[PDB]
């Protein structure tokens, strides 16, 4: 519940029509129509998972919302689809290599899903009965509609012991392994109602048949299968720190698996994104093995966002657009976006303020568009729960342009802290 | 014990009711621009609802950044969590540059949970089981209730328990005599040995008898935990114990932090939210103090603003003392304040101003009131002098050996000829470098 | 509302077998004989309580 | 405190002591 | 899924020559007709160490080739694609991943025959003795032919004592690992019992002592790093795994001479099976000095494998030297070693066969207007870019109704979507504007 709200938490997935039209300002998406159809078309590419080993770049000026369409896209792609999302920088690490990192990141958008069919019961407990001492026992199970009795044997009875469930729980037994899910407990309390207890809580018994047939589902990414089968230390995929599988003996296995389960029917295919924000970061040897990571079936598809111009490409002196090489650029396309004009900043502030529950006047809307067309626009989103602040602590109702424009004076944006950086502090 | 510090002075912001920074109050002096700009960040951490924000305090050196910026810890109180760090602790040898960002960035983040909890205590007197008249087939009667008597300090008095408590005290092992510890909201049972009072003789065994409990029989008191969300995160990642022996590798040192993603996405991130949600927990974001900040790396530069975007993340209040200089880790670049340009794009700047020589004065009053120094009124005057020359750093030193130095000249308090000689014993900056200069 | 029965249906008798006892202590210091003061020994000799 | 110096080990060599049989009731 | 699945054969004729549209491969005939040699070498299994050098532009199908001579000699011999982005490791030295892919890319056929004990188990019965550990156990499997009892060693007992298994149920046993595992209980009890959490498996057939031949197809590196880092059953040595489990270092005496003379013996008794492989270093032109000067041991050895590197640069500095430059990136000590392969760079006819090869291959129904545009396009811009315009194209056209894909469709993803070259004066013209 408690997640406070961040600079990308407004955006709720591309303001895109049934056929890739993208609308003015709908779904938190405001302007850039070009490349909003562009991230349209390349997510329903994305929900269609025929072809993988395609990127797809989005560059332009600082701030014009690269990142934006990115946690767009996440969002519009919605759960059941890897999204992974990673700096430039994440992937030099100290524990794994720079190629290493990257196959992580590239099999973590990677998902298999085991659809498995497995039988159980489901009913409130009615009565149970155990005789120590091997013991043997029975159950007695209720739903709405029938009851029944059963003999346990030894090891449900010792499942059940385990557990300790007692009259009244509502359960779930697994016919195959045993397992006992209790979900909660059904109109019933007081074990003795003289000795000590928590408060009672009590919920619907289920209903229909007492045995049915469900479907579970267990979805796991490549790189957990990859790395839960790396080595032999029990419970790994969390681990805390360590991944340091193995080219052959593990991955090719691992695809070769997976590739066998999509031909019987088992869990065929998932592919993601990999969203990979500032990739000027990647070293050459990083941009080296890309050219070749991509070639891959499970290679989902990537995008970056960049903000360099004719820079030299890091770990070495070639200049080059995008700070990227042309070999790694060859397969990618990029998408521009156009800096946003003085009517879609506006309305940018305007929907961003009324995601934090501010209200501003329209004099206030007009000083902050000036003060964002002036300026960056992320300072002028910035200034929007500054700003918020003062009007409450005057118990005030809605930001004036009086209170706008006092924090702005009372803060800095870029060039007003450098312009004044004549004073020669240190260098 | 005090064993006064740097900044033991700073006791908050000093600010009126209507939001103004009064001239002088709580040790904090001047610097209303700023002392006014970096108090509204206080009320937008007072507010949970943010996530991301950074303001950066950018001024000369030794204008008081540090020196406003822990004040903020004092204003917010200690309840919310604050976690400083230089801008040089990034550099470690087993954890990559930039997941010390990330893990401090969780560190800031506080989550205190409560939990209520029942309790018993006292001598077990008698354990009488509770007749049930053959609730099956003509085989015996039945336990359907215990009668436990428990005495303490206070009084003893008789309880019932279910016969599943029956069946763990049997398996329990314990007898009568002793002091047992029951939680019925959970059921477990403990034993704190028998009673010291009677129990025990002079004998030698330390089965550790604990005195006759003091207090009622049956006591409840909330527990308030004070958890980070890197603690719970080192938690789940370094697990303790004595058993499956993947965790009885205690003697590996483990310092493997780098806790991956899905540990974040899934497990405590999520029961977080499940103990918000269902009132057990309450979250308090805290502050993340990150001085020095020139220092980082610019692969850490750049993950700043991508872990900065995320809805988990507490606010930031940077602290850059560099001018125009070159950003570490790149070359031919003249970003200001050491900071990339981008990087000063996201982030709020507060220009503090140059202490003039009355406010200096002021605060070499302040520090010598704290370390507890009886300075007159012209060896105060002479030290104001001498530090509008130099830095205030140096001004506000010679207060501990000028002190030193009266004391062991028979005096009570600093006067003009001490502070003259400690002048000469120890000089600043500047006049070391121009000794220097002079020299080879 | 759930109740909880134990039954030993082997006889009644091991309803009180399993919760039996009831040793409730009664040991009390015992002063030794030549100072009177609080015994915090036993000379293995004697097994008479002593102090000093 | 207790170092067992040199002649005490020369001197503890004697003949042993005999062990008691303490069977005594009274106060 | 596809992507770089067009390529399935060199396409060539009996002859060498290279089939100018065959095997989903068109132009670079010449290299496609040398690489023919080299395919015929590595199954001739008679030479060892050769190197080549698929050298050309980027996006000339160098790499095509690559997984084209792969797909030649099929999957029976071995096949190692690796990037020279994958000598860079932190957790093992730099010689030591190209050593361990030589030693990975030679494979080792070898036919192998185990027994098998597994039934219905009746009764087990640990015949106790003093020492005073158990000495041995008695087994009886029953199966639909007869049962048996079997004498095996304390340690198949411990591990049956780990699955939990009891009298009557269905076990797995293998003498050769001396793993058992436990398929579950026997079925004809499923009426036993109302419900339990055991698994009912039918009543093993045949006999309860089989045996099988497995003709198993391994490589050598395997053998290497199974010998550098043991495993077994029961052994307390998997601590290994555990404390001192980093990559490891096989020594030279480890990585040859025991090891090679172990697949000697098994191959000179007609057990084994060599068959040679291909290593394939793409982007070669970014290792370090180290790598190229080590590859002069590494090829002429006896052992090692036909090589097949891919270079894209023409003439830039190489990488460890920061002074020196030569072509392909590459020191021509190195350079020598290698058949070097050129590659043409694709004209407009060409790319157009070749958009034309890529767009049917995943269910593209592309018009001869559209395609014939795709031409001018990519005339424009490069044989990559323009082959890319046609899943966006097909996904576009399907929301506008229209089955195929026509002149505005593929104008329209065009205009959406730019190109490294298109996009790079865009920056220039905004230069002190990106950063
Ligand atoms: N299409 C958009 N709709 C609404 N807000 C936007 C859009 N694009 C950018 N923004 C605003 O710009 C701010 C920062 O944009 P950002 O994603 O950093 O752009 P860039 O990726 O080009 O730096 C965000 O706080 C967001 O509110
Ligand atoms: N507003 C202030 N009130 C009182 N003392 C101050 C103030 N600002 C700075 N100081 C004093 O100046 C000294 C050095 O300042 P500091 O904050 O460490 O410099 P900076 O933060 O610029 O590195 C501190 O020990 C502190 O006592
Ligand atoms: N002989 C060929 N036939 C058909 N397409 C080719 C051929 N050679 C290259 N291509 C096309 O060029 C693209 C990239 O080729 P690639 O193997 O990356 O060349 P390089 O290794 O020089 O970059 C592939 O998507 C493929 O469709």
């Amino acid at each position: 519940r408690i997640e406070r709200i961040g600079a990308h938490s407004h955006i709720r997935g591309l303001g895109l029509d049934d056929a890739l039209e993208p609308r003015q300002a709908s779904q938190g998406m405001v302007g850039q129509l070009a490349a909003r159809r562009a991230a349209g078309v390349v997510l329903e590419m994305i929900r269609e998972g025929k072809i993988a080993g395609r990127a797809v770049l989005i560059a332009g000026q600082p701030g014009t919302g690269k990142t934006a369409i990115a946690m767009g896209m996440a969002q519009a792609l919605g759960p059941d689809t890897p999204f992974t999302a990673i700096a430039g920088s994440e992937i030099f690490s100290l524990e794994m290599s720079k190629t290493e990192a990257l196959t992580q990141a590239f099999r973590r958008s990677i998902g298999v899903r085991i659809k498995e069919e497995t039988e159980i019961i489901e009913g409130e407990v009615v009565e149970i009965q155990i005789d120590r001492p091997s013991k043997v026992g029975k159950l007695t199970l209720k739903t709405t509609e029938m009851e029944t009795i059963y003999d346990l044997g030894t090891k449900m009875i010792e499942s059940l012991t385990k557990d300790k469930v007692q009259a009244g729980d509502v359960i779930t037994i697994d016919k195959a392994t045993g397992k006992i899910s209790k979900l909660g407990r059904s109109f019933t309390r007081a074990r003795d109602y003289d000795a000590m207890g928590s408060q009672t809580k009590f919920v619907q018994c289920p209903d229909g048949e007492l045995q049915k047939r469900k479907e579970v589902v267990h979805t796991v990414s490549l790189h957990e299968i990859d790395v839960i089968n790396s080595r032999t230390q029990g419970f790994l995929a969390l681990f805390s720190g360590d991944t340091g599988e193995i080219k052959s003996e593990v991955r090719e296995q691992i695809n070769a698996k997976v590739a066998e389960w999509r031909e019987e029917g088992k869990a065929e295919i998932i592919p993601g994104v990999l969203f990979i924000d500032e990739v000027h970061m990647l070293d050459i040897e990083s941009f080296s093995f890309l050219n070749r990571a991509l070639e891959s079936d499970m290679a989902p598809v990537l995008i970056m966002a960049t903000n360099r111009g004719i820079t030299r490409i890091r770990g070495t002196s070639y200049q080059s657009p995008h700070g990227i090489p042309i070999d790694l650029l060859d397969r990618l396309l990029i998408v521009s976006t156009t800096p946003y004009s003085e009517k879609d900043t506006k309305q940018i502030l305007r929907i961003r303020c009324e995601e934090e529950d501010v209200e501003m006047s329209e004099d206030a809307y007009t000083v902050l568009t000036r003060i964002g067309l002036e300026t960056s626009l992320r300072y002028a989103i910035q200034l929007i729960t500054a700003a918020s602040l003062v009007c409450r602590k005057r118990k005030g109702t809605e930001v004036q342009v009086d209170d706008i424009k006092r924090v702005y004076s009372l803060f800095l944006d870029e060039s007003r802290s450098t312009q004044y950086m004549k004073e020669y502090q240190d260098a | 014990t005090q064993r006064i510090a740097s900044h033991s002075h700073v006791k908050g912001l000093g600010l009126d009711e209507s939001g103004l920074a009064k001239q002088a109050a709580s040790g904090l002096v001047g610097q209303e621009n700023a002392r006014e700009a970096c108090g509204v960040i206080v009320e937008l951490i007072k507010s949970k609802k943010m996530a991301g924000r950074a303001v950066l305090l950018a001024g000369p050196p030794g204008t008081g950044k540090t020196a406003l910026a822990l004040a903020i810890a004092q204003e917010l109180g200690s309840k919310v969590p604050f976690c400083p760090m230089v801008g040089s602790e990034v550099y470690s040898t087993e954890i990559k540059k930039t997941e010390v960002l990330m893990e401090n960035f969780r560190r800031a983040i506080g989550l205190r949970i409560k939990e209520t909890k029942e309790v018993y205590e006292g001598e077990v007197t008698e354990l009488t089981p509770c007749e049930t008249e053959n609730p099956m087939g003509g085989y015996g009667k039945t336990i359907s209730h215990v009668i436990i008597g428990l005495k303490t300090a206070k009084g003893t008095k008789q309880l019932k328990l279910d016969p599943s408590i029956f069946e763990s005290l049997q398996k329990e092992r314990v007898e009568a005599g002793d002091v047992i510890y029951i939680e019925a909201n959970s059921g477990a049972v403990k034993r704190q040995g028998r009673c010291d009072t009677y129990a025990t003789e002079f004998d030698l065994e330390a089965e550790e008898y604990v005195p006759l409990p003091k207090g009622d029989v049956h006591k409840k008191k909330e527990i308030i935990q004070d958890v980070t969300l890197h603690d719970l995160d080192v938690a789940n990642a370094r697990p303790q114990g004595g058993q499956d022996i993947l965790s009885m590798m205690g003697q590996l040192m483990k310092p493997k932090k780098t806790e991956i993603t899905d540990k974040l996405r899934g497990e405590i991130n999520k029961v977080v939210n499940k103990y918000i949600d269902q009132g057990i927990a309450e979250l308090v974001p805290g502050v993340l103090f990150v001085d020095e900040v020139h220092m980082l790396d610019i692969e850490c530069f750049t993950y700043l603003h991508r872990a900065l975007e995320s809805s988990i993340a507490p606010i930031v209040i940077f602290a850059s003392n560099r001018g125009n200089c070159v950003i570490r880790g790149t070359e031919d670049i003249t970003s200001p304040h050491g900071i990339p340009l981008d990087l000063l794009d996201r982030v709020m700047i507060i220009r503090t101003m140059l202490y003039t020589p009355q406010e200096m004065k002021q605060i070499i009053k302040i520090r010598a009131q704290t370390e507890g120094i009886n300075i007159s009124e012209e060896a105060l005057n002479h030290l104001g002098e001498i530090g509008t020359k130099t830095t205030l750093r140096y001004s506000v030193q010679l207060l501990t050996p000028a002190n030193l130095l009266a004391k062991i000249n028979g005096k009570d308090s600093i006067e003009k000829e001490h502070v003259e000689e400690i002048s000469e014993l120890f000089y600043d900056a500047k006049s070391s470098a121009k000794i220097l200069a002079d020299q080879q | 509302c759930s109740r909880t029965f134990i039954t030993f249906s082997d006889d009644a008798t091991f309803e009180e077998w399993f919760p039996q006892g009831r040793p409730p202590k009664v040991p009390v210091r015992e002063v030794c004989p030549v100072t009177h003061r609080p015994a915090l020994y036993r000379d293995p000799v004697t097994d008479i309580p002593y102090a000093t | 405190r207790h170092r067992l110096s040199r002649r005490v080990l020369l001197e503890v060599a004697t003949a042993p002591d005999p062990p008691p049989r303490p069977k005594p009731v009274k106060m």
